[PDB]
């Protein structure tokens, strides 16, 4: 009765209330990529290191 | 003089075995790098996914 007359008003007059999508995305926190794939730096690259650890530590094991 | 010498005998073989594990392991810790910029864009992007 009420029921019915609720029920044919409220689906009727207004299904949804409005939305949009657009201004969903200014409340949100956007997608940003990672900068750099990076490559790590050659680690004590060639015997310039060696010819000095020889010299810089002679030391022996006693 | 016996005892000096002896101790010094067994480092000189397994401390060239210790010196390439290091350099060896140092090797893996790049490759784990790779990982660190993957965990990185799925963390991001799950964040943002739960912001959505």
């Amino acid at each position: 009765n009420v029921i019915q007359d609720l029920y044919l008003r409220e689906l009727k007059d207004t299904k949804l209330a409005p939305s949009t999508l657009q201004d969903a995305e200014g409340n949100v926190k956007p997608w940003n990529p990672p900068q750099k794939p990076n490559l790590p730096e050659l680690e004590l690259q060639g015997p310039e290191a060696l010819k000095a650890y020889t010299e810089q530590n002679v030391e022996t094991a006693h | 003089r016996i005892d000096s010498v002896s101790q010094l005998q067994n480092v000189a073989e397994t401390t060239k075995v210790l010196f390439d594990v290091s350099k060896e392991t140092v090797e893996l810790e790049s490759e784990a790098f790779e990982l660190k910029q993957k965990v990185e864009l799925a963390h991001e992007a799950k964040a943002v996914l739960d912001s959505w």
